[PDB]
């Protein structure tokens, strides 16, 4: 948001996005070699 | 022809060919990897040098320490980023050739012998058209069978 | 008769970058950069 | 800073810009390196189930080459429960031919 911040704050960075994957590659009778079990929730 | 591939021998001849799908994906990966290392570095105009009087020794020392500090940080990071990335590059390549080995083993299934040296031997005669199929994801398992 | 081993997929459009890949769609992701005030 | 402290103001600015570049660079690579590993982690885990299961089923199934197994012996829901856990009883089942 801004580098001149007063308080107990997160580190300021010049990046636009920092996104961690937590999940699987989303690749939507056949097993994983195909990929895509949308029916398994 | 490429980084990973096939070698074959059959009634019609022998030779080498690259697995273009596997090589191109690995290639693009390495290219993106190199670019991540280089493109994420921030280059700005800088002059660096400062002048101090003889009555500003503590300020000159503060400036020197700040500059030496950042140099040690960037040198250390450069050294480990290169070593960590090289460890992964080499594991990446070993993984990719093994992945072809199993990608192929799983389509050939029971119609071949595993020879234990990174090759397969066909029970049914397999010609250049068969070779083309095996070298792609199109081997037709049902059309071939074990002799005994 | 048959048992298969596989994995989850959904309708998510969250994307991440990795060292080797760019714009990889993932089933779940977490944004760790605060953008608003 | 005063107008006669330009070198000190510049020292302060450089120190702050320096740390910002360090933290930004580290944030960018930590995220990319961690995401590379997260996705490999997940691929490894699904493959590990495939072999965990293949190794208990042993010779009583066919590998179909598409991430599935086909049983030679009839396998019902109680068998399914066993296979889906680490309890498949190999000795009770056999190949037909
Ligand atoms: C995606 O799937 C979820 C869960 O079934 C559903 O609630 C949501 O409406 C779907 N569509 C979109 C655009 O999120
Ligand atoms: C990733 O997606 C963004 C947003 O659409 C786009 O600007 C960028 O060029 C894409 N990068 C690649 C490598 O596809």
């Amino acid at each position: 948001v801004h580098p001149l911040t007063i308080g107990e704050c997160p580190k300021y960075v010049k990046s636009e996005k920092l996104v961690l994957a937590t999940g699987l590659r989303n690749v939507p009778i056949a097993g994983f070699i195909e990929g895509g079990w949308q029916g398994m929730v | 022809d490429g980084w990973y591939g096939y070698h074959h021998s059959n009634d019609q001849g022998s030779g080498y060919a690259a697995d273009k799908e596997s090589t191109q994906k690995a290639f693009d990966g390495i290219t993106n990897k190199v670019n991540s290392v280089i493109e994420k570095m921030n280059t700005q105009f800088e002059a660096v040098g400062k002048e101090f009087s003889n009555l500003e020794r503590r300020l000159e020392n503060l400036n020197k320490k700040m500059e030496d500090g950042f140099l040690d940080v960037w040198t250390y990071n450069a050294e480990l980023l290169v070593l960590m990335e090289n460890e992964r590059t080499l594991d990446f390549h070993d993984s990719n050739v093994k992945n072809l080995y199993d990608k192929v083993r799983m389509q050939l299934r029971d119609n071949v012998k595993e020879l234990g040296n990174g090759c397969f031997e066909f029970y049914h005669k397999c010609d250049d058209e068969c070779m083309n199929s095996v070298k792609n994801g199109t081997y037709d398992y049902p059309k071939y069978e074990e002799e005994s | 008769d048959q048992i298969c081993i596989g994995y989850h997929a959904n309708n998510s459009t969250e994307k991440v970058d990795t060292i080797l890949e760019r714009n990889v769609t993932v089933t779940h992701a977490k944004d760790i950069l605060e953008k608003t005030h």
